[PDB]
């Protein structure tokens, strides 16, 4: 759900949305790490469970719509920042 | 697996002559020939090539011709003049590969057990690296394909030999080039780099605009394998990575600051050594 | 002091308010312009002076 910005989720939202208690979310997430649909890590001094890798899933029309919006916003910035290299050095690189 | 091929620059030119033989038709006539190489290692070598007659229609791409009799005799000549060399595969000149291009491989796997193709490009409108090669495997899918059979990408590079570097780089004298220029190639390399980045993004959104709306098969190919590409996307300016640019770039700034501090003193030697030689050759002349 | 400034004497104290900041940093805002210096370094060093 969250687009990898603060994906270091704490135990409370796991323990709420799975409605399991607090002292079982670690045995729950180590199972999913052992099977291998996720590749995160576990802290305990803050009890935040960092996320790194998610398996790819199926999506639909409106997910492609935002994905082109991610792609166009990434494509036109590369081209603009590549102009700024050539504009900086015209007859310097031959 | 083969995991790269090594292509000498005698071919990529012994293809284009055969495109120049039948090229008077102009419109479309694909060149197909026979590739010669070395049963070398896991890594493989490519040395020689020759042609073979081939024609094919526009509709119903199942009518095509490889003269086996021409392939037996002319390779029998090259086996006669060269015992070191034997067959490794084939090539065709088409810019993008066609639908016909799998039954050609399925013919000549009875010559070499791993018969490999090479696609070349007589017109690389892409200014990047041409002449990429494939190999066919079976990747039978969850869908229930009886044989999922599609070619796999194999990396490739241009080979080199001591005699052919003489003849090729003699012919490079028709244009100017800076191979000796340090950092003049380098600034172009990120220009030639990021041009490749923009070229792959304009292609992928053209595929992505079509499959979004109206017409394309929406299949469980790329659309989530390309979702994994978004998953990496490092978050560059965050907490501790700032202490990777301010502890390591300023290391490399001091070495540049050292190198300038001597280069200025070196150029200052050439002043006094010229100013002594200037006026003392003058004051003895007068 | 209560009218030119704040500092309302409530229950037995003059009360201070928040006078702090967040201190954000990007340090790749210079990554556009630090590249401009590096291109300039090899510019004058390569030119026939």
């Amino acid at each position: 759900t969250r687009p990898a910005n603060h994906r270091q989720l704490t135990f409370e939202e796991i323990a709420k949305s799975a409605k399991i208690t607090v002292n079982e979310v670690e045995l729950l997430v180590m199972k999913a790490l052992s099977v291998g649909l996720v590749k995160g890590s576990i802290d305990e001094v803050d009890k935040r469970v960092h996320m790194t890798w998610v398996q790819p899933r199926v999506l639909d029309l409106q997910q492609i719509k935002g994905m082109k919006d991610r792609l166009e916003f990434w494509c036109t910035d590369v081209k603009s920042m590549e102009m700024l290299v050539e504009h900086q050095a015209h007859d310097i690189l031959t | 697996a083969v995991q790269k091929v090594v292509v000498h620059p005698l071919v990529l030119l012994s293809v284009v002559d055969h495109f120049n033989r039948i090229g008077k038709v102009g419109n479309q006539k694909r060149v197909v020939g026979v590739l010669l190489g070395s049963w070398q290692k896991k890594v493989l070598d490519v040395s020689n090539s020759f042609a073979v007659p081939f024609d094919e229609d526009d509709k119903d791409d199942s009518v095509w011709f490889l003269d086996h009799d021409y392939l037996e005799n002319m390779y029998g000549m090259f086996k006669k003049v060269n015992a070191r060399e034997r067959i490794v595969g084939w090539y065709h000149t088409g810019p993008k590969l066609h639908k016909n291009d799998i039954a050609i491989n399925e013919l000549m796997k009875r010559y070499c057990p791993n018969s490999v193709l090479v696609i070349i490009d007589v017109k690389p409108k892409d200014l990047g690296l041409p002449t990429e090669a494939y190999i066919s495997v079976e990747e039978v899918h969850d869908d229930g394909t009886p044989t999922s059979k599609t070619f796999e990408h194999v990396t490739s590079e241009i080979g080199a030999e001591e005699a052919e570097e003489v003849g090729v780089e003699h012919l490079l004298r028709d244009i100017k080039d800076t191979t000796v220029g340090t950092l003049s190639q380098r600034i172009t390399n990120q220009v030639h780099g990021l041009k490749g980045l923009n070229s792959k993004l304009l292609d992928i959104r053209s595929y992505l605009e079509k499959v979004a709306t109206g017409k394309l098969p929406i299949n469980h190919q790329i659309i989530y394998q390309l979702q994994d590409v978004f998953n990496l996307l490092p978050d560059v300016s965050l907490q501790e990575f700032v202490k990777a640019f301010y502890l390591k770039t300023n290391d490399q700034m001091v070495v540049v600051y050292l190198a300038s501090l001597i280069r200025s003193v070196v150029a200052l030697h050439n002043l006094i050594n010229n100013k002594i030689a200037n006026r003392d050759a003058e004051k003895k002349e007068g | 002091y209560a009218k030119k400034r704040g500092w309302v004497l409530g229950p037995n104290n003059y009360y201070s308010f928040a006078s702090q900041q967040q201190k954000p940093e990007d340090t790749t805002i210079p990554s556009t312009e630090l590249a401009k210096q590096v291109i300039e370094y090899a510019r004058q060093l390569e030119m026939i002076v």
